[PDB]
RNA sequence: UUGACUGCGAGACAGACACGUCGAGCAGGUACGAAAGUAGGUCUUAGUGAUCCGGUGGUUCUGUAUGGAAGGGCCAUCGCU
RNA sequence: CUUGUCGGGUAAGUUCCGACCUGCACGAAUGGCGUAACGAUGGCGGCGCUGUCUCCACCCGAGACUCAGUGAAAUUGAAAUCGCUGUGAAGAUGCAGUGUAUCCGCGGCUAGACGGAAAGACCCCGUGAACCUUUACUGUAGCUUUGCACUGGACUUUGA
RNA sequence: UUAAAAACACAGCACUCUGCAAACACGAAAGUGGACGUAUAGGGUGUGACGCCUGCCCGGUGCCGGAAGGUUAAUUGAUGG
RNA sequence: GGGGCUCAAACCACACACCGAAGCUGCGGGUGUCACGGUGACGCGGUAGAGGAGCGUUCUGUAAGCCUGUGAAGGUGAGUUGAGAAGCUUGCUGGAGGUAUCAGAAGUGCGAAUGCUGACAUGAGUAACGACAAUGGGUGUGAAAAACACCCACGCCGAAAGACCAAGGGUUCCUGCGCAACGUUAAUCGACGCAGGGUUAGUCGGUUCCUAAGGCGAGGCUGAAAAGCGUAGUCGAU
RNA sequence: AACCCACUCCCGUUGAAAAGGUAGGGGAUGACUUGUGGAUCGGAGUGAAAGGCUAAUCAAGCUCGGAGAUAGCUGGUUCUC
RNA sequence: GGUCAAGUGAAGAAGCGCAUACGGUGGAUGCCUUGGCAGUCAGAGGCGAUGAAAGACGUGGUAGCCUGCGAAAAGCUUCGGGGAGUCGGCAAACAGACUUUGAUCCGGAGAUCUCUGAAUGGGGGAACCCACCUAGGAUAACCUAGGUAUCUUGUACUGAAUCCAUAGGUGCAAGAGGCGAACCAGGGGAACUGAAACAUCUAAGUACCCUGAGGAAAAGAAAUCAACCGAGAUUCCCUUAGUAGUGGCGAGCGAACGGGGAUUAGCCCUUAAGCUUCAUUGAUUUUAGCGGAACGCUCUGGAAAGUGCGGCCAUAGUGGGUGAUAGCCCCGUACGCGAAAGGAUCUUUGAAGUGAAAUCGAGUAGGACGGAGCACGAGAAACUUUGUCUGAACAUGGGGGGACCAUCCUCCAAGGCUAAAUACUACUGACUGACCGAUAGUGAACCAGUACCGUGAGGGAAAGGCGAAAAGAACCCCGGAGAGGGGAGUGAAAUAGAACCUGAAACCGUAUGCGUACAAGCAGUGGGAGCCUACUUGUUAGGUGACUGCGUACCUUUUGUAUAAUGGGUCAGCGACUUAUAUUCAGUGGCAAGCUUAACCGUAUAGGGUAGGCGUAGCGAAAGCGAGUCUUAAUAGGGCGUU
């Protein structure tokens, strides 16, 4: 029972080589080069999903920053008189509400100065 | 494999890998790593081992309405219609026919039969017994299966 | 005066193994002391060399048909900067 | 030791020539000391001659350069292939900080790519290999000693 | 096929072996060369035209000679157990 | 680390606030062990290495079955399903074979070994085109002339770069027809392809006659065997 | 001069050439050069001696066998959870 | 509508990237086979001086090569078969023919059979050169047929030193010589390696070289073993048993006794079984052939064997191929028949030869020195054999029983012949395969031991597929009376067009869409505008990715590599934990104080065969004793064992 690698061994390289359309030269059309690109952006689709969840806080923090300043308090302060308070809205919710709804944030804002911090 | 007894180039300076003859398992026209010689594939089974197979193949026959017993079954001159209406007044289509003695007329008959098989007692291997739909066996054949197999 | 004894030996310390170290007590015979008793070398820790092979003294073993012997086994012991 | 010391040659001589004797460590057929002739032999010094040089200049042919035709090679993980100062498998095009910079050829030069070539020859290791040596061990061809055989007779001296 | 030389050879010198079926060399051997030669010849060794010369040591290791004594193989087999 | 910083954006004390990991919490999933009968509780980084469970390829049985010219294997896209190796359904090409399920045997899975064999890249349309005796016109043929043939005129060898024997080669010699490949360019030309033709001896060279070195060697001598030497003899030119 | 050789420089080093070329150079009646045929060879031959030469291979040729020698040493070792 | 100033900034691509669609190169993958590999059952086990194995040259209507033949040359003569086409293949075409008055074709026998090769008349560089004698025939410068090597054996003649005869010299007859893959019996005989070095030892009496014989060879009928009971020639298989021994007592080597089987057989020196060679009596095979049953209709389709419906044959039903898948289309198959003539085997009986050594075994048994073999390496070392040297007795005698002696037992050496069971396959035939399917399988599927390389010995390749059928593209146009194309025609299909099935990847192009000329790095990943396309008309799908956060390949080897440490130019195909025998542990089964067979027999996976192995009892070095035993003076202690 002698066994021929060709049918099976082709169907292995096309799937790697699948993965590896849109890369630059050789990295989408030969094999040895072409399966080492698609494990590194394997490593690298796998660290960046921990990252997103990183870069959108920041971002969401530098955009509360910036409008409670324009209502006349910093970051720091407007958290601290918020949990005081009562207000447990994400950041992901007020930084939207910074930019769209802009009387509703005042309001928030109103709500955290009162409360003396 | 043929050839191959001397070194293809020297073993330092020509920058090529190192070889020492050319029918090497890794070179093209190279023998087999682990070349095939004739060998036997024949395993010991006891020889209780082998009757308690057949009482327990030969159970599940009855309680599968497979095993038909009859009384005698025995055919005059070789002719293959004549097998054919003896075995249909059964109903019967795949069938292995045991009996204590083969009969000449009735081993010439069945010998270009399709789906029939004629065999002895002592001849039904396992193999045999399970292949077939029906299993046909005389009332004298089954005396003969409970003395060698108790 | 010969306990620098013979057969052992509960139980331990050490330790990869092979080796190593201590030892109450029992039985045979002993030596000192009037007797309880002490004595299985020296205040203790160094002073040493596996196996094979060959030699010597014993022996309720074996001994190539049988009776013996040769040879072998068991105990003691000798020969390696 | 040492470029020993003295003399000659040169403006100046670790080399050369002649001497001294303190011969680390010359020496008499593995010959000692001289020697005419000879040497594509080693060292030193002169005359002539000169682009060897100060210091290069011009000119003549064959390439190099352009055009038409044919058409290799070593090399090569992939490349969107800068400088500096640090860090770092301790000498970075690729890391950190920073500074410069539109995209692409052609003719030239070789500073880096620890550039290409050859599984370092130097050094070490392997209870590795060859060949060589001897008063290493163990043998051996050859040479030689004696007993027996082929192989006998007689006489004589001496021994039991 | 990276060394042409002071390296090798050389004429000349010396020591030593060889008496002929020569020493010596190639051959399990027959045989062959030496040599169809015969010590003014043949082999080995060292030095190296020519001139003047070549000094001391025989303790070591070689070679040559000697035969008295001491040791000493196969072989033989008295005696003893 | 840079910009830049002096009642600091430096240092010393005290206070409150915030940022900040794959840590902890929240929500949704998957697994290992234990206990009770699906629930709870504790876990789930990993090299050498141990243990457990699986996918896929070729062949055999199930199978004289099932699928298939109303289109098999193979190839190439798309969509979709799993935790993974992987599975399934279809468009185009293809043109005759494939093997459900469960078992059984392996030449059973490749990116490396300066691995082996073919094909094809980079260097790159780059180096080079093989003595620096040297070429310039006219004509002709031709699809096409720097190179072919002829004519005029230049250069080079001439103790050869001329002529002839031996060895060696073997049709390369001549003619007619050709240019795919060979010719380091083109070719109408050729030592290239095809097809015909061409080598005439008493005196030339061999053979026949004779021998040298040497070879073989009837008998013979020697040697485990093969064989060695050698007499008569008979081969061997230069 | 022919002929034999190979002392110097430069070029060439992917060469015109796996050892050449152009300029000069040594011997050139002899221990000379050369053609043809023959003899000696693998622990063996031959060597005016360089461990040199024995078919571009020599501190022991090439070829086929023992043989897939041995390698405590480098290298490589293929699907998933 | 103006002039000016400030700000802002679309398109425009020399070239390039990604995606997609079409090509080109290239030859993988799939499917296939006229070629291999490995078995089982038979055959016959040799050919050659009557010229072998291996060749050179010639032979055809035309060039070459292969295959056959040999100057009588793809053939000549006779027999036997059949029953109509034929003049071999690559390899087709054009002519000449052959024939039912029996061709080509197949088998038996016969004739011819060039030159070289043991090569054999003498030489020689193989395929060449030069001869002699006899018989016959020509008359010129020859032709036809025979012979002429060497050695061994027998025979006849003759005759050296030397008188006789010995050596020798001639002529006759018979035999040998060379080749061949393995098997068999001898002669010579390594090393690498192992012992983790290496000498004894091992590897191993292996590899290799040489000599003879046969289809088999060899060995064979007790001067053998056993143990006081017995067996009964040799050979081969399973055990005994990796035991007793042997061994720098190291690595290692390794029996026998006794059991179970395959085969059956002995006979002579007061002359036999047997073996050859003829001559007969019969039978069987072999070298060629003959017959050999049963299917119609319909649908798709280029084509039916395939769909649907209904039958028939069977001692013939998983054979090959015919335009796709056939028991009934063809060739076959099961099953019956068949030999003018050759070969072989087994057979009865006549003969000749041999067996064959004459009369029971003397330089023999035994012994000393040096070796070899025995499982046994000098060891207490018995036994066989012999290079050197010696050396008996005669059945009241001799050999052996593992140093040696005594007693018992058992055989008769120094003379011969003998089948079967056993080993092998270069060679031929039949069947088969959980073997390969063109980088695999033979080095070789094809004009392969070829081309090519080497002075030689020697080494040694690459290279398969149109279609069912050549129907292989008439004719026109461009082009050099080209190459190559565009049409037309054949075909189911020419992107099946002769480099022809399918036809991937690397690599090279054309076309469209988006991006790209102020921008610094493993080329990705997370976020993300704009543009283009499709249509479900924007919480959509596909292509592109301006700008921006993070981000120094893979393997190996290491304490640690982005490392400027290794390896890789890329693609495709291949490429590394296997097999046999002995065992130990675990899982899962069959029997159970028992379990299980090996060789072998056999209907041959059954069944038989329980020789043997393990277990039910241990202790001791052993004799031995045994729920105990050993140590010891010891029923003390202690070691090991027992429910
Ligand atoms: C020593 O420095 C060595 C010289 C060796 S000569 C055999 N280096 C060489 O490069
Ligand atoms: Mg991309
Ligand atoms: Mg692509
Ligand atoms: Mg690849
Ligand atoms: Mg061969
Ligand atoms: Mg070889
Ligand atoms: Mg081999
Ligand atoms: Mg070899
Ligand atoms: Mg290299
Ligand atoms: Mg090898
Ligand atoms: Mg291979
Ligand atoms: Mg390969
Ligand atoms: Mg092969
Ligand atoms: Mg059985
Ligand atoms: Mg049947
Ligand atoms: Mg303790
Ligand atoms: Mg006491
Ligand atoms: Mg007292
Ligand atoms: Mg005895
Ligand atoms: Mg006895
Ligand atoms: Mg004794
Ligand atoms: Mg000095
Ligand atoms: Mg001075
Ligand atoms: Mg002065
Ligand atoms: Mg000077
Ligand atoms: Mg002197
Ligand atoms: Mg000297
Ligand atoms: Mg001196
Ligand atoms: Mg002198
Ligand atoms: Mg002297
Ligand atoms: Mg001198
Ligand atoms: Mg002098
Ligand atoms: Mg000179
Ligand atoms: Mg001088
Ligand atoms: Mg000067
Ligand atoms: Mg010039
Ligand atoms: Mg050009
Ligand atoms: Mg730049
Ligand atoms: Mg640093
Ligand atoms: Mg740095
Ligand atoms: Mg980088
Ligand atoms: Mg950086
Ligand atoms: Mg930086
Ligand atoms: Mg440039
Ligand atoms: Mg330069
Ligand atoms: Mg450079
Ligand atoms: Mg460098
Ligand atoms: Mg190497
Ligand atoms: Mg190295
Ligand atoms: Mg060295
Ligand atoms: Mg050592
Ligand atoms: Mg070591
Ligand atoms: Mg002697
Ligand atoms: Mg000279
Ligand atoms: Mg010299
Ligand atoms: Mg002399
Ligand atoms: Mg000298
Ligand atoms: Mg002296
Ligand atoms: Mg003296
Ligand atoms: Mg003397
Ligand atoms: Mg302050
Ligand atoms: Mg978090
Ligand atoms: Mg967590
Ligand atoms: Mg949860
Ligand atoms: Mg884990
Ligand atoms: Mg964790
Ligand atoms: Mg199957
Ligand atoms: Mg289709
Ligand atoms: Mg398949
Ligand atoms: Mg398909
Ligand atoms: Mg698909
Ligand atoms: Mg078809
Ligand atoms: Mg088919
Ligand atoms: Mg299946
Ligand atoms: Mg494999
Ligand atoms: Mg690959
Ligand atoms: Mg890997
Ligand atoms: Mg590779
Ligand atoms: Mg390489
Ligand atoms: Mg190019
Ligand atoms: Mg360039
Ligand atoms: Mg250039
Ligand atoms: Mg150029
Ligand atoms: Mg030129
Ligand atoms: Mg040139
Ligand atoms: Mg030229
Ligand atoms: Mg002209
Ligand atoms: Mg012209
Ligand atoms: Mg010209
Ligand atoms: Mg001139
Ligand atoms: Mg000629
Ligand atoms: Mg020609
Ligand atoms: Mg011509
Ligand atoms: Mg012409
Ligand atoms: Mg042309
Ligand atoms: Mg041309
Ligand atoms: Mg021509
Ligand atoms: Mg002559
Ligand atoms: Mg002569
Ligand atoms: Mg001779
Ligand atoms: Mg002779
Ligand atoms: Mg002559
Ligand atoms: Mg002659
Ligand atoms: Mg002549
Ligand atoms: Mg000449
Ligand atoms: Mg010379
Ligand atoms: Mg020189
Ligand atoms: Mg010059
Ligand atoms: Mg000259
Ligand atoms: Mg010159
Ligand atoms: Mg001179
Ligand atoms: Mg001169
Ligand atoms: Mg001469
Ligand atoms: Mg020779
Ligand atoms: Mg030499
Ligand atoms: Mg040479
Ligand atoms: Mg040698
Ligand atoms: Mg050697
Ligand atoms: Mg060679
Ligand atoms: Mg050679
Ligand atoms: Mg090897
Ligand atoms: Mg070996
Ligand atoms: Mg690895
Ligand atoms: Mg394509
Ligand atoms: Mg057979
Ligand atoms: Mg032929
Ligand atoms: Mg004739
Ligand atoms: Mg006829
Ligand atoms: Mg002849
Ligand atoms: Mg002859
Ligand atoms: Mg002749
Ligand atoms: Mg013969
Ligand atoms: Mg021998
Ligand atoms: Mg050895
Ligand atoms: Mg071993
Ligand atoms: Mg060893
Ligand atoms: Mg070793
Ligand atoms: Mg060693
Ligand atoms: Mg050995
Ligand atoms: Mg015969
Ligand atoms: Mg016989
Ligand atoms: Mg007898
Ligand atoms: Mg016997
Ligand atoms: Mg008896
Ligand atoms: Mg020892
Ligand atoms: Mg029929
Ligand atoms: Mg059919
Ligand atoms: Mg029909
Ligand atoms: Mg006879
Ligand atoms: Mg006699
Ligand atoms: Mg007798
Ligand atoms: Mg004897
Ligand atoms: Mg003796
Ligand atoms: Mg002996
Ligand atoms: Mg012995
Ligand atoms: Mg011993
Ligand atoms: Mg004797
Ligand atoms: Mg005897
Ligand atoms: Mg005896
Ligand atoms: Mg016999
Ligand atoms: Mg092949
Ligand atoms: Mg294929
Ligand atoms: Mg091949
Ligand atoms: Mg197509
Ligand atoms: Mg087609
Ligand atoms: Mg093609
Ligand atoms: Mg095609
Ligand atoms: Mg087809
Ligand atoms: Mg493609
Ligand atoms: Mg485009
Ligand atoms: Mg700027
Ligand atoms: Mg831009
Ligand atoms: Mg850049
Ligand atoms: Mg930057
Ligand atoms: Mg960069
Ligand atoms: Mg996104
Ligand atoms: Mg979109
Ligand atoms: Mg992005
Ligand atoms: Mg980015
Ligand atoms: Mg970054
Ligand atoms: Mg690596
Ligand atoms: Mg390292
Ligand atoms: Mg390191
Ligand atoms: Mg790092
Ligand atoms: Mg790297
Ligand atoms: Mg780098
Ligand atoms: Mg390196
Ligand atoms: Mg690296
Ligand atoms: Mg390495
Ligand atoms: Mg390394
Ligand atoms: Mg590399
Ligand atoms: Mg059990
Ligand atoms: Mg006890």
């Amino acid at each position: 029972a002698r066994v021929k690698r060709g049918v099976i061994a082709r169907r292995r390289h096309k799937k790697i080589l699948k993965l590896a359309k849109g890369y630059y030269g050789a990295r989408s059309r030969v094999f040895r080069v072409a399966k080492q690109a698609v494990i590194k952006a394997g490593q690298y689709a796998y660290r960046d999903r921990r990252q997103r969840k990183r870069q959108f806080r920041a971002l969401w923090i530098a955009r509360i920053n910036a409008g409670a300043r324009q209502n006349g308090l910093s970051y720091s302060r407007l958290i601290a008189g918020l949990k005081k308070a009562a207000i447990e809205i994400d950041r992901k919710v007020l930084a939207d509400l910074a930019v769209n709804e802009k009387a509703a944030f005042t309001a928030i804002v109103e709500k955290a100065k009162a409360s003396l911090a | 494999v043929s050839g191959g007894g001397k070194k293809p180039w020297r073993q330092k300076g020509t920058g090529r890998a190192r070889a020492g003859t050319i029918r090497s398992p890794i070179w093209r026209g190279g023998g087999t790593t682990f070349a095939a010689k004739p060998r036997s594939h024949e395993q010991k089974l006891n020889k209780k081992m082998y009757r308690a197979a057949l009482r327990s193949i030969l159970a599940e026959l009855v309680r599968l309405d497979r095993l038909v017993v009859v009384a005698d079954f025995a055919v005059d001159a070789p002719k293959t219609k004549g097998l054919v209406a003896k075995l249909d007044t059964l109903g019967l289509k795949d069938v292995l026919i045991v009996t204590d003695g083969v009969d000449e007329n009735l081993y010439l008959a069945a010998r270009n039969l399709a789906h029939v098989d004629v065999r002895d007692v002592q001849g039904s291997d396992p193999v045999s017994l399970i292949a077939y739909d029906k299993v046909l066996v005389t009332v004298s054949a089954v005396k003969k299966f409970e003395e060698l197999l108790g």
